[PDB]
RNA sequence: ACGAACGAGACUCUGGCAUGCUAACUAGUUACGCGACCCCCGAGCGGUCGGCGUCCCCCAACUUCUUAGAGGGACAAGUGGCGUUCAGCCACCCGAGAUUGAGCAAUAACAGGUCUGUGAUGCCCUUAGAUGUCCGGGGCUGCACGCGCGCUACACUGACUGGCUCAGCGUGUGCCUACCCUACGCCGGCAGGCGCGGGUAACCCGUUGAACCCCAUUCGUGAUGGGGAUCGGGGAUUGCAAUUAUUCCCCAUGAACGAGGAAUUCCCAGUAAGUGCGGGUCAUAAGCUUGCGUUGAUUAAGUCCCUGCCCUUUGUACACACCGCCCG
């Protein structure tokens, strides 16, 4: 418990809550900070320490899927941090606090699942659990930050930046911001 | 295990023994037996006994 | 945590709280160090759930009588206690009351006794159909 | 038809069984209402005390 | 209690509906009445309540 | 001796010895600088704790360490594992209680997660599957 | 119903709490005597602080680390909740909290496979123009399709050259008869030529001075320096002999490919995957095997809804059991 809570570029408190339905699993201070995140999935206990896991080890640890790319992890956090500076300079203000709000404002709602009444498949829609919301959130803007640097030239860290920029700040920018109207009118109308 | 063979074909025979001996014979194997506890001579505190001494 | 355990203890432990009860500790890290004197098992495996299970049974031991183990205190408490002094209930009561038909019974026998023609004569309907 | 959002805190939730999308069948109190009680169903963890986000009050499950 | 929620009334008293369901043995059978019974369970009785 | 503290720690297999030493105070990884282990990315990693132990306990300590084994960041945690094993005993055993309290304390203010490692190592591939749990498809016509 | 077993628990290994135990001049250490060599290396260019896989000859020394014998962990053990406090289950303090995985190995039998592991083995068969035997050339590797097991990717987290950041698996000299594990400099570029030398193995390679994570660097979303074959031209290298490239190396040839619709597997934890390295075949030797090993992820802690064991009720013309009888 530090006498200090900084990354060498910017402060490490100063983290919220902005829609309290997902307080508790969106996390900054469950018992510890860092010099800059790195671990195995140590929090892999069950699903809750992994719901209260912590944000910044959970993008960063999150961030290696596509198979040999968690074969490259130093350079992939480089890339990481590097994002996040890219906030911090074109948008200004701290990128950590505008990612927590760019993950409310692009988390899903509802989810609807197969239970046909007579026979053919149809949906049915539940509350999405917040849990869910921040991971399909989080996990699905990073399947944007590939679906962009695969298809596009820039960067992994620039299109991560340009995805955090313009999914808080921004309408219908990001295939996680569209995923989640689709979401929930298919959950308005297979109530 | 052992073969045999005839004049009409094969035959093949096994034979499985426990060993004999309870304590580490020759063919005796460990002293223990992998089963429950028992008593040989246990130890109670039953009788009185009660304030005075001896001197030796 | 844990699993539910076996007859090489079961028996284990329903010999020794039998017979070195009195001598059996109070808690596993005494239990585990009985064992090694007191036991002949050919491992560690099963010295270290009996000594979990003594454990239990010292939980069990104490707790009122228990009906899961088996010990001297029991068997004399219990044989004590029905070896008992019954207060004076010769008349097994005070003042009785009993029915006339009773008394009308007792005149064949030509018999009666302290009583007084408890009255309970009418009834009300009687098992439910 | 109106779609009133609403803040639904888990009075408790029901096991994560019937339906395999790991549903769980919940009984919130809006905080907010008092005779209306929606009893609804969610996907995943949930745990007594934090809000279910809600667009429209009106959602209820007991498969309906 | 919704019902009671907006009403005229407080609640009202409830007027019920009060129905002699009948099935065939069979739609008993696909509709879950009841089940079979053991070869001498089937002689003592349990109706659904 | 009683005058400094020589034992070991570890990652999973990556192993350090490392040896806490009364004189100026000097800090030495593999008989090499700090923070030149030089991952050059994780060149934040090994003073989160230099930096957050007591800059007063790091002025008396003379690090060096022994090391071999495993991978980058493994002998990272061996040696970050094995310099705080190396001071608890030097702050309990050779020095009083009170010498102990900042930092016993300030084991788990960083984490409890360095006085012993993981119990996790990588174990034997089981055949039939490329790695330990994997299985090798199954095939039709 | 009782008194009984075998199959599970038991029977072992591996990984993990061991700052206390046990000692190796064939191991390491060596903390100690920067002592002898070394640089002044540096602010300083001095006292000393820093770095020598630098040695001490050995009749100095110890197992922190080190390979590990025994000693010894861990058993729902305690308690916060539930049951009936029955056998137990979630949690936390003592932390290793149960259970790290690998092993070991049934009764009836299939008629599934084994006589081309055998001189294991019954019939009959070949028995001098051999299916016994030594050998030479070819075949087991020929291509209009289909399939699976498969290595390399589809490029920007591509990646090119150069630096330096970092091991344990195991084999290791003649054999049951031919070729054992390594290192030094002299040349050609590497392949490749050269001879002196360490070793029957904690002696020695190798403090395996292991890659992909690292970074400088680049042109620039361009079948593009990619993904990199095809084939051309040579060079060596084992071998009685490489011709339908068996392997190695180069100039150079520069192609099919833009994460793939038909079905399906795998794993929910140092586990998938990325993955260099070992070991089996040998005169030649791995995209295979099966281990070492690292950088280590998405969500999951529920459920039999899909395919599947076991249970109970319970109909059966079925007795090779629904791939069965079966009927006009």
């Amino acid at each position: 418990t530090p006498d200090i809570k900084l990354f060498g570029k910017w402060s490490t408190d100063d983290v919220q809550i902005n829609d309290i339905s997902l307080q508790d699993y969106i996390a900054v201070k469950e018992k510890y900070a860092k010099y800059l995140p790195h671990s195995a999935g140590r929090y892999a206990a069950k699903r809750f320490r992994k719901a209260q896991c912590p944000i910044v080890e959970r993008l960063t640890n999150s961030m290696m899927m596509h198979g040999r790319n968690n074969g490259k992890k130093l350079m992939t956090v480089r890339i990481v941090k590097h994002a996040f500076e890219i906030i911090h300079l074109l948008t200004g203000e701290n990128p950590l606090q505008v990612l927590v709000n760019a993950i409310i404002n692009s988390g899903p709602r509802e989810d609807s699942t197969r239970i046909g009444r007579a026979g053919t498949v149809r949906r049915q829609a539940v509350d999405v659990s917040p849990l869910r919301r921040v991971n399909q959130a989080i996990w699905l803007l990073c399947t944007g930050a590939r679906e962009a640097a695969f298809r596009n030239i820039k960067t992994i860290a620039e299109c991560l930046a340009d995805e955090l920029i313009n999914a808080a700040k921004g309408s219908s920018n990001s295939y996680a911001i569209k995923k989640k109207d689709e979401l929930e009118r298919v959950a308005k109308s297979n109530r | 295990v052992r073969h045999v063979l005839l004049r009409q074909g094969v035959l093949g025979i096994k034979v499985k023994i426990m060993l004999p001996w309870d304590p580490s014979g020759k063919i005796g194997p460990k002293k223990p037996l992998p089963d429950h506890v028992s008593i040989v001579e246990p130890k109670d505190e039953i009788l009185p006994t009660t304030p005075i001494s001896e001197q030796k | 945590m844990g699993r539910v355990r076996t007859k090489t203890v079961k028996k284990a432990a329903r010999v020794i709280i039998e017979k070195y009860y009195t001598r059996l500790g109070n808690d596993f890290h005494t239990n585990k160090r009985v064992c090694e004197e007191i036991a002949i098992i050919p491992s560690k495996k099963l010295r270290n759930k009996i000594a979990g299970y003594v454990t239990h049974l010292m939980k069990r031991i104490q707790r009122g009588p228990v009906r899961g183990i088996s010990i001297k205190l029991q068997e004399e408490e219990r044989e004590r206690r029905d070896n008992y002094v019954p207060e004076v209930s010769a008349l097994d009561q005070e003042i009785i009351e009993v029915d006339p038909d009773t008394k009308e019974m007792l005149k064949l026998l030509d018999f009666g006794s302290l009583s007084n023609l408890q009255v309970t004569q009418p009834t009300v309907g009687m098992n439910f159909k | 038809r109106v779609q009133p959002i609403k803040l639904a805190r888990v009075t408790k939730v029901l096991g994560r069984t019937g339906s395999q999308g790991q549903c769980t069948q919940v009984r919130v109190e809006f905080m907010d209402d008092t005779s209306r009680s929606i009893i609804r169903n969610v996907k995943g963890p949930v745990r007594e005390g934090d809000v279910l986000t809600l667009l429209e009050s009106e959602r209820e499950a007991r498969r309906l | 209690r919704d019902i009671s929620e907006a009403s005229v009334f407080d609640a009202y008293v409830l007027p019920k509906l009060y129905v002699k369901l009948h099935y065939c043995v069979s739609c008993a059978i696909h509709s879950k009445v009841v089940r079979n019974r053991s070869r001498e369970a089937r002689k003592d009785r349990t109706p659904p309540p | 001796p009683l005058q400094s503290v020589q034992v070991f720690g570890r990652k999973k297999t990556a192993t350090a010895v490392a040896h806490c030493k009364r004189g100026n105070g000097l800090i030495k990884v593999n008989g090499r600088p700090l923070e030149m282990i030089e991952p050059r990315t994780l060149q934040y990693k090994l003073l989160e704790p230099v930096l957050l132990l007591g800059k007063e306990r790091f002025a008396g300590v003379d690090i060096r360490v022994r090391v071999k084994g495993g991978g980058h960041v493994a002998q990272i945690y061996a040696i970050r594992q094995s310099i705080s094993k190396a001071l608890v005993a030097y702050y309990q055993k050779y020095v009083d209680e009170a010498s102990k309290k900042e930092i016993k304390d300030i084991l788990i203010q960083y984490d409890r997660t360095l006085l012993v490692a993981d119990p996790r190592r990588c174990e034997s591939k089981k055949f039939g599957g490329p790695g330990a749990r994997a299985r090798y498809q199954k095939s039709y016509r």
